[PDB]
């Protein structure tokens, strides 16, 4: 049971702030450790290679460096952040050598890099209610969720029932909308959907909670606004079950 | 990427049938094949790896090695829509892979017993905001964006009632206007939905 | 563990003419370890630029190793190859003569 | 006629001075092409024939980096033996590793290996099929097992049958003003003696290339096993090789028996009686 | 040099 977990997961920072990805790797021995780089629309590049011994390969990159305390912990850092770095961080080991074990990755640490923290809002969160018409032609009531207004781009929406988290039946929309496509600073929003029975839905014991999780600033970061700092917060919305 | 391309996507299969990827890497001395599925927004899975001229079977994968062309290919038997992902290549130059950008592929699901609705969903907080949900059409339907704006409407999207044995198609709607109607005019199909 | 004890020629490029420049070369083979000492002595001096093949070995494990360097031979010349490993109990010097 | 590739690579812990010397080794034939020592500056693979050069960045990128994991996988190694072979951490150790593959004459495979050695002697070793392991001992055998676990063999195979005969086979036509071309040897013979008459001579190739040079002397009638003393071939530093085969003759005055030399590089093998 | 195959004992 070999394993590999980065940390932390989402990273909303100013430029010029300093960054610093950790990596850990578990039931191999000496294994090679891989520091790649991945933008949107595109495969993973190599920043940094590494022998359990130190340092095979860097793809060079201004302003990144690595290193490596343990034998099985790895490290990615930056002194002041560029907005290009921006991107979706993501380690990998192999077995020692040049062989065929391994190959994995964690589930990878995606930052964004402001220039400007003021454009950063939490979602509103809405849950709209079945239709009484979709119940009566179906017996099936859909529960729709509007995560609205949020910057940046990354949220992670859930459904939850009756406080039990839920799967079966839910649809999330992939990628999210620019509620203004015009402006290159737009704000989003994502729908998703939870379908049950409907008499599922009109036994009032039922309750139902959409939640999104944001990632936003760091409790620490810089701030002028009137507004509570936008932090990474939950914002949830909620409904019960309802007859006529 | 000159040194390992695929076909970008998106590329449609429908549901069952056996989708194939390919890759063409460039780099004469690489003696290791691997390919990846990475679902949108995670990190990318390995499905599988080949050091040798041939076919490699896993389940429903079989990866492909044609070192003489320097061709790669995945194929997915009886596709299904949680195949949808993007695939990516790679290719190892020495110590470690070098990737394509991948193909994004989409798994079109099997919708057996349409029934073309569109819903008003009121909002549980009291207040004149509604959305508008055109649910259980099938997958030969395709939903356009308004190109009106300060209206906003999502892509389709598929949700199974894993228990149900059902499989919907939905996208929703929704405006912040006084005079907004969900009879919203883009495809249509048919409309069960006649409101009060 | 084995140890192996060198075997050491010492010889000349090409047919040594008195007044021309030549390479006098000291080629051992057949030893193990790796780690040797070897110089090559004009006049019972060392050469102070002296080079050597990269490290490589046999289907048995031994090393070899050519060490040269570049000189005009002089009739009366006293060239030779001195040489210890662990394996020897003492120093061996080895004379060039054109000829063998 | 034949040809082959070799790398040939070499680990020498160092109790003490952190990072163990690693030099490693490429072969084509008998004329070395690439090489790494870990002591040396570059820290890179570098060219050691006119021909390799051309090969472009990508190809050295890689080389580079496989030579260098190679090097830190014996770092691991020696370690890791010493605790199989209940060895302390002063004391200098030696792994060694060795593999190619030979073609023939129409440039196909013929043969493969892959070898280990631990100070000097034989660890494990490829059989001639490419799956089976010959172990020396108890450590060796825990060696064996892993590998097989991993599938070592066929990963060696596809590398050996495959690629190592595709690229020699490109470096011997891309060397091919080199590596094809063949050096016949040029030809002496010595006169030995003291001053009373007691006398030896010996036929000696100069300048050859490749290096395999069967040198006999006819015995004027003979049985088919015959007393000559003969050196090792040795490296000329330039391109060729060099050698010399001696036989003992009457104190004094005799042409009764005759160098038989072939070398690839020779339509009609060589005879040579001695004069001045 | 190989790009397969190559492990620590």
């Amino acid at each position: 049971s070999q394993t590999i977990h980065q940390w932390p997961a989402t990273l909303v920072q100013p430029v010029g702030s300093p960054l610093s990805l950790e990596c850990t790797v578990e039931g191999t021995s000496n294994p090679n450790l891989y520091w790649y780089r991945q933008a949107a629309g595109r495969g993973p590049q190599l920043l940094f290679y590494w022998g359990p011994f130190g340092q095979i390969s860097s793809e060079v990159p201004q302003n990144l460096s690595a290193s490596r305390p343990q034998d099985r912990q790895f490290i990615l850092s930056s002194k002041k952040l560029l907005l290009s770095d921006s991107g979706f961080y993501l380690c990998a080991w192999s077995e020692t050598g040049l062989g065929m074990g391994g190959w994995q990755f964690g589930e990878g640490s995606r930052l964004t890099v402001l220039e400007d923290l003021k454009n950063v809002f939490p979602p509103e969160v809405a849950v709209f209610e079945p239709s009484e018409a979709e119940i009566s032609h179906t017996q099936k009531a859909t529960l729709v969720c509007l995560a609205t207004g949020f910057y940046p781009d990354h949220v992670e929406l859930s459904w939850w029932v009756n406080g039990k988290e839920v799967h079966s039946g839910v649809c999330t929309d992939p990628q999210p909308l620019k509620e203004q496509p015009a402006l290159n600073d737009s704000r989003y929003a994502l729908s998703s959907r939870l379908r049950v029975s409907a008499t599922f839905w009109q036994d009032p014991r039922n309750h139902f909670r959409c939640q999104v999780q944001f990632y936003g600033l760091s409790e620490n970061d810089e701030w002028t606004q009137d507004r509570a700092k936008p932090v990474t917060q939950i914002v949830s919305a909620e409904a019960w079950g309802r007859a006529d | 990427q000159k040194e390992v391309e695929q076909n970008s996507g998106p590329l449609s299969v429908p549901e069952g049938a056996i989708a194939s990827l390919n890759c063409t890497y460039s780099f004469l001395g690489s003696q290791s094949f691997f390919w990846y599925r990475q679902y949108s927004g995670k990190s990318p899975e390995l499905i599988m790896f080949t050091y040798r001229e041939g076919d490699k079977e896993d389940g429903r994968f079989t990866a492909q090695l044609n070192k003489a062309s320097q061709h790669v290919s995945l194929l997915i038997r009886d596709s299904q829509p949680s195949d949808s992902a993007t695939y990516l290549c790679a290719v190892n130059d020495g110590g470690r892979l070098t990737f394509g950008d991948g193909t994004t592929l989409t798994v079109k699901p099997n919708i057996q017993n349409p029934d073309p609705a569109v819903y008003q969903l009121r909002d549980s907080k009291s207040s004149d905001k509604s959305v508008c949900l055109f649910t259980d059409f099938d997958s030969q339907t395709n939903v356009s964006q308004s190109k009106d704006s300060d209206v906003y409407i999502t892509d389709k999207c598929v949700l199974d009632m894993r228990s149900m044995d059902f499989k919907s198609n939905s996208a929703v709607a929704w405006s912040n206007k006084s005079d907004f109607a969900c009879a919203n005019a883009f495809n249509n199909s048919i409309i069960p939905e006649d409101t009060f | 563990m084995i140890q192996r004890t060198p075997k050491i020629q010492v010889y000349s490029r090409h047919p040594a003419e008195n007044g021309k420049s030549n390479f006098l070369n000291c080629y051992v083979s057949g030893f193990h370890p790796s780690d040797i000492e070897v110089d090559l002595l004009k006049n019972g001096e060392r050469i102070e630029k002296v080079e050597h093949s990269d490290l490589s070995f046999s289907k048995d494990w031994s090393f070899y190793l050519l060490y040269y360097t570049e000189f005009t031979p002089t009739e009366k010349d006293e060239y030779a190859c001195r040489v210890n490993h662990v394996t020897l109990s003492q120093p061996k010097i080895v004379k060039w003569d054109r000829d063998m | 006629g034949s040809h082959s590739m070799r790398y040939f690579f070499t680990s020498v812990s160092r109790p003490g001075r952190g990072e163990p010397r690693f030099i490693a080794v490429g072969y084509v034939d008998d004329t070395q092409f690439v090489r790494f020592d870990s002591d040396a500056a570059s820290q890179r693979m570098e060219p050691r024939a006119p021909w390799i050069e051309q090969e472009g960045p990508e190809y050295w990128d890689g080389e580079t980096r496989k030579v260098k994991a190679h090097s830190q996988t014996h770092r691991v190694d020696l370690g890791t033996l010493r605790g199989y072979y209940n060895q302390s951490e002063a004391g200098s150790h030696t792994v060694q590793r060795m593999y190619g593959c030979d073609v023939g004459s129409d440039w196909r495979f013929l043969r493969g290996y892959h070898q280990y050695a631990y100070d000097g002697k034989d660890y494990i070793a490829l059989k001639e099929d490419l799956r089976s392991w010959t172990a020396a001992d108890m450590a060796a055998q825990t060696t064996k097992h892993k590998w097989e676990a991993a599938h070592v063999a066929e990963q060696l195979r596809a590398y050996l049958e495959g690629t190592c005969v595709e690229w020699l086979r490109r470096y011997l036509e891309n060397g091919k003003e080199t590596l094809q071309r063949t050096d016949a040897p040029k030809t002496h013979m010595t006169h030995h003696a003291v001053s009373d008459h007691e006398a030896t001579l010996r036929c000696w190739a100069l300048s050859f290339y490749p290096a395999e040079i069967t040198l006999t002397w006819q015995r004027d009638g003979e049985d088919q096993t015959q007393d000559t003393e003969l050196v090792e071939t040795r490296p000329a530093g330039d391109g060729t090789f060099q050698k010399w085969a001696a036989v003992v003759v009457p104190s004094g005055q005799e042409q009764r028996y005759t160098c038989h030399v072939q070398h690839e590089g020779l339509p009609k093998p060589l005879t040579l009686r001695w004069e001045p | 040099a190989a790009g397969i195959g190559i492990l620590t004992v």
